[PDB]
């Protein structure tokens, strides 16, 4: 039943590596709160899921 | 699963990693020290653009009936060569103010995020980009119409001023045609693209103090 | 099912494909406007992360 | 038997690549162990890591 | 073993490559400098080669 | 069977190209310079082919 | 595998940003630099060389308040010459180990041939220690001629030891470094020819300074 919630942090992990790459090399900016958010913190902000995911794919079945 | 597989993934852990691969701290010290130098002998420049200028005044005051055309000349060339300067400088101090607290920290720079999410959307100028490529085409064409494009008079300093100040699509070394403002800035360190405007305004003051020495003779 | 593996393997290509002309700095325009590197790279990476981010429910 | 706690290292290892890309991407000096951290220590620990997992699961 | 040894040596040698790329690492011996450069090409290139063997 | 070998080369190439880039190496056979930038277009083009081809199966 | 499918997709998209990384020539903008200041080196040399004919005319029809100044500007050239010509010709030997092109800026980012010239192990070679001696004794000589940090020329002076230092300097972590192993170890090629070319510009600067306070 736990197979469910690695297949969640999996694909949006996925998803959030994935436009982060995008904002990086286009140079786009997304606002919706904070900052403007720029393209680079979305690279870092991909480097830190890309960790967790890393991290929890160490302990799985 | 697969030997192909754990070796593909292998090398997707290797190239994330090489994100994190930027120039390394002697080349950034580097262009710390070529940009502090660069601005000492910018400020150098502008005060002997000023004493030529001055002396210019001096010459007209005497002689009103064949240097006035001269200093018109030479003051509306000053107004050209501060606009475009300050605009360096404006964009130069925007991406240093993106760096921290110690400015001459010049290992930390190395980031290439704050100048080209100002430059460049996509595969395009973004609207700033783009007015930085037109200020400088401007300070390129209204320069050379107050001289006279490669004829007339000053001969070749049209000609360099053309070169220096260009936009036109550059060729790299393996041969693919680069957009001027892309290859010049896209993905270049704080620091260096802040020596590269230096070197720029750097052009600038050798420039108008080349137009001024022509002047006095 | 399938038509999230079609999506996969032709958003994959679009994107590799941009990445391509964004590394070989091509412009070919065969129709409409200048295609780029940056627009497939947008339209296969956008529709990778959708495609991803569905498949996760 | 011993494959469970090779992907253990290695999503550990790969953990703190990523974390030390990271750090010297954004230049942070976290200060917890001894002397300051940094993200080429982070850097060197996981890729060292990685190299030793990598050399001992080829015999 | 005729595989899997020099997989991960070439493994091995890759990510030894990259770190010394990555910080600027010019650990050298006497005789050579090792550097980062030689190191990735040693490793990439014997992955180029693995890959084109086991291709076939 | 070519559907498991142009993996190979094609992986092949792109490590190749990458390396080649990295290394500034722009070995000089008959005819043009071929350089990364060849080896990457290559791969990269192989890349996009089968996850083209992979796309309808 | 929503994990293995991202990974067998953008380990190429990786590749191509570190591509990208590889492709911008950044190391290109010392090649530039280089070349602005090798025109900007004969621009001024040619204005040093007029500053000099200028004041052999001027003592050559008055040789009565400025003729030991023209003496002393033909020694400030004569040294700044030795100087500049002791920067040119290991900048030539830097400048010989790059390849048959001489404009292919991103290939000169070796660094070998230079810190094996300059000093071995923690110490200096016997010709990298004559480096810092020809900046150290520039800096002496010209001191001596124009008089140090007083009388006269006393804030060129203290302009000209700011340029031509030799102190041992403490880096961001607080180590204390050698001179010569904080500028030149590890610089690649093309930025280590840079820098001597901005040190020959400092050179010409400082001597067209020099004849600038003789009028």
């Amino acid at each position: 039943t736990t197979k469910k919630i690695f297949q969640m942090a999996y694909g949006i992990g996925a998803s959030i590596v994935i436009l982060g790459a995008l904002f990086k090399i286009l140079h786009w900016e997304i606002d919706f709160g904070g900052f403007k958010l720029g393209g680079g913190f979305l690279l870092a902000f991909g480097l830190i899921t890309e960790a967790i995911i890393f991290f929890i794919s160490a302990f799985e079945p | 699963n697969s030997p192909r597989q754990k070796m593909i993934n292998l090398m997707y852990l290797v190239f994330i990693s090489m994100l994190a691969l930027n120039m390394g701290k002697e080349v950034l010290s580097a262009f710390g020290l070529m940009n502090e130098k660069l601005e000492a002998s910018n400020e150098k420049a502008n005060n002997a653009n000023i004493n030529a200028i001055q002396a210019l005044e001096q010459n007209n005051a005497e002689n009103p009936d064949q240097f006035a055309e001269a200093f018109q000349k030479s003051k509306k060339v000053k107004e050209l060569s501060d606009s475009f300067y300050n605009y360096i400088e404006g964009i130069k101090g925007e991406v240093m103010n993106q760096v921290g607290e110690d400015k001459k920290d010049y290992q930390v720079m190395d980031k290439s995020d704050y100048l080209d999410q100002k430059f460049f959307v996509g595969d395009n100028y973004k609207p700033e980009g783009e007015e930085f490529v037109r200020q400088i085409n401007d300070y390129k064409t209204q320069l050379v119409e107050l001289l006279g494009g490669k004829e007339g008079t000053y001969g070749e300093l049209v000609g360099k001023i053309d070169g220096n100040f260009n936009t036109n699509d550059v060729v790299d070394r393996e041969g693919v045609t680069r957009k001027w403002l892309n290859y010049n800035f896209e993905g270049f360190p704080y620091i260096a693209s802040v020596a590269k405007l230096s070197m720029m305004q750097s052009d600038i003051r050798a420039t108008e103090q080349e137009v001024y020495a022509e002047m006095l003779k």
